[PDB]
């Protein structure tokens, strides 16, 4: 349990993506971290970090979460 | 706003079973719902955020789940150290709310309390104050009433109460009552009466005492 | 690792104003939202605001609008909490907490604000003695009344803490202005007495040490 | 592909663990973390963090990539 | 020791197609094998481990794949930057061992070479040596032959050659061929020739001169 | 992020020892594995050995013991390679990289170990102009041949860098302990000898530069 890897976030995509292309979120917060972020999972899987403070990463969560 | 409430906002429980706190959303909060543990002299503790994420420093045996509006927490093998209160916190929308909270208790034997009655001091006499002390210690279940008599009356004005909480030893609890009053007062009457009710007896317990003889 | 340290105490008039600062180490409050939380006794919980360090922006529960103005110093690592024209209403538990989801895993261990017009006091010490028609079971209860003293705290031990078992130290209670608070000890009719008891009363806000022999009678 | 989140090992379990509860391990070497660590794939999907100087963590690894 | 060998040491490829570089072990290492790239001047860079992992800052369009004992790296749209030797390596057993790399070169139309032969200045005579220079230069392909004549006779002793990479703007291959003597030897004789053997003519060029005559 | 710093250039004679450092930036030699590459221009790469600075135990190709040691100094993050009793076989050049699994992600930018007797010497600098017979083309060429120095490098240029189109630089060759290195540039008929060309040839380890203007004949 306490061996188990932490994954974080180094960087910030610096452009928007859309709620299409979207298929579920993360949430990171381990101080092990530099800082609180987002993981997006595309609908290809693909994984990508975001700024928990910014507009469009809100409404993209509060989405996927009202989401089925 | 969101209200969030829960079932009970206290269980009598035993080391060792399964205890499941319950949370009421006022509308669906889609899984963005946190729960708390606060022991009596420090913040409270996030276990459990999205409903189901496990805080890393926290026991196994402390889990969550729910949907829409209903929550629960679940703790197995309850450990001592899990004695305290519960709540449940949403941040869906703010503005953020918590619900009222559960307090767990540990369950034992009945107790009736230990009452003991004291005069005023001469030490405080000496300032003009008169102060009648009354301890009911060690007494199980926590609920109890205190009612003070002078000389027969019924009195409710000058008196003080406090609690302490379930002792981690016994698993009891205890209360203070005061009853203060000018020293002219004091002296005007009599007797004075401590009377306590409790589960524990179909008859109030009466401790008492003169004020002339010793 | 992440940690808030908070001002731990206050003492403030009525109509009065405050500031609360709470300190961080081991993360950047530029980097997340700094939340306050009010909590009572009585009605538990109460989310404030927050405030992004990184902007200076701020969100609050409209209750609290013109009342709490929370304010940030990303040099100094710093969150605070204003409190304007203070009343009972406002004397609570305060705590400073980080979330950039709105759930909070970091707490500060919180700052105590008594809404108080009282001066610092001294306390006065009474004992707590059985009557005549009192000695008689085989366990006696000694006690003691620390009265009129403020703020808190007031630790208290009996025999400088060689008597710790049956020993009932109960919370301090606001009486007009002042703090009363008291505390018994139980042991055997055997022992006092025979044996000699004390109360040790300690009042740190006043330097005061008061050390009270229980005699009877 | 810049954004993409980054996992890393904080600890290193210190107690062996028998190839028979292994399934599959991953190499992390991100100048991003720490350092360079060994993640373990448990037969029941769960990831435990290990030093790959340690010679059953070698041993390992090599059980686990000569196997199929 | 495991043996790493790789198809060719040498491709001509062209801008924008697909590259294939092979790589055999002399038995089989369970994908563990690295790929990786170098330039004239500097140390290799890793670009792919474990036989399929990409290093981040690596461009997409590599990749590489196989099992056993053959493994391949792949680059699509090939990059003028792409340019360089390639080599893979072995690390499932020490002694780990290397393969013997593979060179990219850019392919382009045949450019017989410029060639330019200088008698020894008056400054080295001075000093008692004699050196004869001849440049071969902006030829392709790489490979050329350099022969030295003195009046007539084939000489290979006092011979110093070297070459230059591929040229990043026109793509050819440039040569320097020393000829280096005692300046008694050098007076000795007369004709100094210096002869190029290249694919664009089956007769050889030819430039000289006599040391009597200007 | 992580980076390792190497001698860059070393001059030894045959049969001495000589030790070479890489110091790391970046990263903590105690958590990885350092190990040693040999290059040669014709027989390519080869994996010298390792070093674990935590415990500082090595690990050998056969073929190097007796000829190379390798140790480390974990409080100055520095990783030495040493070799003994030095041929030409030796000389070439040694990369120092990081590597706990046995590839390698990170490496240093090498140095460059050339196993010679020669003492810094200055360059001798030849013109190369055409003869008689030669002056008849549309674009003429001339050279430079710069021999006799050591060590290495040895820059060069065209009238101060102004001409740098057709020029054709060699890379140094050994010629009996001394290097010998030759430039060529190609100008139209034109522009020479009518307008002046000069060669530049610069030798940092003897403080030299050398200007050499091409004349006729």
């Amino acid at each position: 349990a306490i061996n188990a890897p932490v994954t974080c976030c180094y960087n910030f995509t610096n452009r928007k993506i859309s709620v299409q292309r979207l298929a579920s979120y993360r949430r990171i917060t381990s101080s092990k971290c530099p800082k609180e972020a987002v993981i997006f999972k595309t609908i290809v899987a693909k994984e990508i970090c975001a700024d928990p403070k910014q507009k469009w990463v809100q409404d993209s969560m509060d989405h996927l979460d009202k989401q089925t | 706003d969101i209200q969030m409430t829960q079932s009970s906002s206290s269980f009598s429980v035993s080391l060792g079973d399964r205890v499941t706190i319950t949370c009421k959303a006022t509308e669906d909060i889609y899984n963005r719902l946190a729960w708390y543990q606060q022991k009596p002299g420090s913040a409270p503790r996030l276990l459990i955020s999205g409903a189901t994420s496990l805080e890393t420093g926290v026991p196994s045996r402390f889990s969550g789940s729910g949907s829409g509006k209903d929550y629960t927490l679940s703790i197995t093998s309850l450990q001592t150290e899990d004695v305290a209160t519960y709540y449940c916190q949403q941040f869906w929308s703010a503005p953020y709310t918590f619900g009222g909270g559960t307090k767990l208790e540990i369950k034992r034997a009945d107790a009736a309390p230990t009452v003991s009655i004291f005069p005023p001091s001469s030490e405080q006499l000496t300032s003009g104050g008169a102060s009648v002390v009354c301890f009911l210690n060690n007494f199980y279940p926590k609920d109890i009433n205190v009612k003070w008599k002078i000389d027969g009356s019924e009195r409710q004005n000058g008196v003080l109460n406090s609690w302490t909480d379930q002792d981690s030893k016994d698993s009891t609890y205890s209360m203070s009552s005061t009853l203060t009053l000018t020293k002219d007062e004091y002296e005007r009457h009599n007797s004075y009466t401590c009377e306590a009710t409790h589960k524990t007896s179909t008859s109030p317990i009466v401790k008492s005492f003169n004020r002339n003889e010793c | 690792e992440v940690q808030l340290q908070q001002s731990g105490a206050e003492l403030v008039k009525a109509g009065a104003s405050v500031k609360l600062s709470c300190p961080a180490s081991g993360l950047n409050i530029k980097d997340t939202y700094m939340h306050w939380v009010k909590q009572r006794p009585e009605q538990g919980l109460e989310w404030i605001g927050r405030i992004d360090p990184a902007n200076g922006n701020t969100k609050f529960d409209p209750k609290f609008q013109g009342k709490a103005t929370i304010t940030a110093d990303t040099s100094s690592n710093t969150a605070y909490l204003q409190l304007s024209s203070l009343t009972s209403e406002d004397t609570a538990v305060y705590y400073c907490a980080r979330g950039v989801f709105g759930f909070f895993d970091y707490w500060g261990q919180g700052t105590t604000l008594t809404v108080s017009s009282a001066k610092t006091t001294a306390p006065s010490v009474y004992p707590l003695a059985p009557v005549c028609g009192d000695t008689t079971g085989s366990s006696v209860t000694l006690g003691c009344l620390v009265k009129g003293y403020f703020p808190e705290p007031v630790t208290l031990t009996w025999n400088s803490g060689s008597l710790s078992s049956g020993v009932h130290t109960f919370p301090a209670v606001l009486q007009s202005d002042l703090y009363t608070l008291s505390s018994s000890v139980t042991v055997t009719s055997s022992t006092w007495p025979s044996q000699s008891i004390t109360c040790n009363v300690a009042h740190p806000a006043s330097s005061t040490k008061v050390d009270k022999k229980i005699v009877p009678r």
